[PDB]
């Protein structure tokens, strides 16, 4: 199952399951430099 | 690097959902157009006020102007 994958099939399925979908955050402790769901959504998309 | 050096924050959790699992105008109703009409009416009674004394001033010289034009019989009741 593992000699199966090749870059192509990779970038199909993290593209299937991470490209353009809005995450889950979790930020503990002095955080106020990491900010806005919204600029860390659009890290979201474009190579 | 003006993110980062703000201030001193200390035990504050906020929680907030993408933008794409909520409503983009919610509750017009039953929550919008209530506080819309929270603060007009706040509002209403301090700005309103010196406004509507300024349209009476204006309507007052306004026509108190036009009266000046109009003539007054009491000038030639007599001029035969």
């Amino acid at each position: 199952r593992i000699s199966a994958v090749d870059a192509r099939m990779v970038r199909d399925v993290c593209s299937k399951y991470i490209y353009d979908k809005c995450p889950a955050l979790a930020a503990v402790g002095p955080i106020e430099q990491l900010l806005d769901y919204n600029r860390i959504r659009s890290g979201m998309y474009w190579i | 690097i003006h993110f980062g050096n703000l201030a001193r924050v200390r035990h504050i959790i906020t929680y907030s959902l993408s933008p794409f699992e909520q409503r983009a105008i919610p509750n017009i109703f039953s929550d919008a157009l209530p506080n819309v009409w929270r603060r007009f009416s706040s509002q209403v009674f301090k700005v309103a006020p010196p406004f509507l004394g300024a349209y009476l001033l204006y309507s007052w010289g306004t026509q108190e102007f036009e009266r000046l034009k109009r003539k007054n019989p009491a000038d030639y009741e007599n001029d035969q």
